[PDB]
């Protein structure tokens, strides 16, 4: 090879042949959540269980 | 430095001391003359980067 070569430069790749090293190192992670809720609670009485004479009527 | 070494065919380690006190890093500057042809010759300024107290009678490499 007659090819230029720098002395001081990181020794990169550079051509179609050189060969470079990877580290993966790779972590992902996603979430995600969601709720809901709805709750109606009603509850009505009424009585007499005594009735005076003037409102027996009704 | 290691880069250097490594280039010219020596390897040294990653972990090691490496402390020398005879070389400076540097940074050149120099003027592109117009019509500068390929043979010529040109003059340059070398200035210390780093910490280096002189560069009396250094070499640039
Ligand atoms: C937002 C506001 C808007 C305004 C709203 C207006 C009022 C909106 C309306 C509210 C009133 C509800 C109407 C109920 C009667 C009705 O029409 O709808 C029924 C179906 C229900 C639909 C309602 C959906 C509304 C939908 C909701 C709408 C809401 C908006 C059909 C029906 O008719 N079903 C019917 C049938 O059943 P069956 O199907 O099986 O056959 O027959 C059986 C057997 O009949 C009984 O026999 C008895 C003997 O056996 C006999 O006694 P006896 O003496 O003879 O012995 C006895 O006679 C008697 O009461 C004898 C005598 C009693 C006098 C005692 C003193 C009481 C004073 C009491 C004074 C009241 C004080 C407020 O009378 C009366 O003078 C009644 C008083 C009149 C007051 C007038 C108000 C002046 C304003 C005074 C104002 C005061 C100012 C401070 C016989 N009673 C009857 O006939 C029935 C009827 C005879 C009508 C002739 C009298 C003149 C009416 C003249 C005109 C009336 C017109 C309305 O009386 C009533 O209640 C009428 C009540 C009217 C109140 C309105 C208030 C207006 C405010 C005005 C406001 C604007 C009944 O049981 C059954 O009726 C029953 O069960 C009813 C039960 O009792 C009583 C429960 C009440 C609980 C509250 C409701 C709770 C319900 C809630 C859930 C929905």
């Amino acid at each position: 090879n007659y090819g230029y070569q720098p002395l001081f430069e990181d020794r990169r790749p550079r051509n179609i042949g050189d060969t470079l090293t990877i580290v993966l190192q790779e972590n992902v992670s996603a979430s995600k959540s969601s709720s809901a809720n709805a709750s109606r609670d009603g509850k009505t009485s009424f009585g007499f269980d005594t009735v005076p004479r003037y409102l027996q009527g009704l | 430095l290691n880069n250097m070494l490594s280039q010219l065919g020596i390897t040294v380690p990653t972990g090691t001391n490496m402390q020398l006190k005879n070389v400076a890093a540097v940074m050149v500057t120099a003027s592109y003359p117009p019509f500068a042809r390929q043979g010529q010759t040109i003059d340059v300024v070398v200035s210390s980067m780093g910490n280096a107290k002189s560069l009396r009678g250094g070499t640039l490499l």
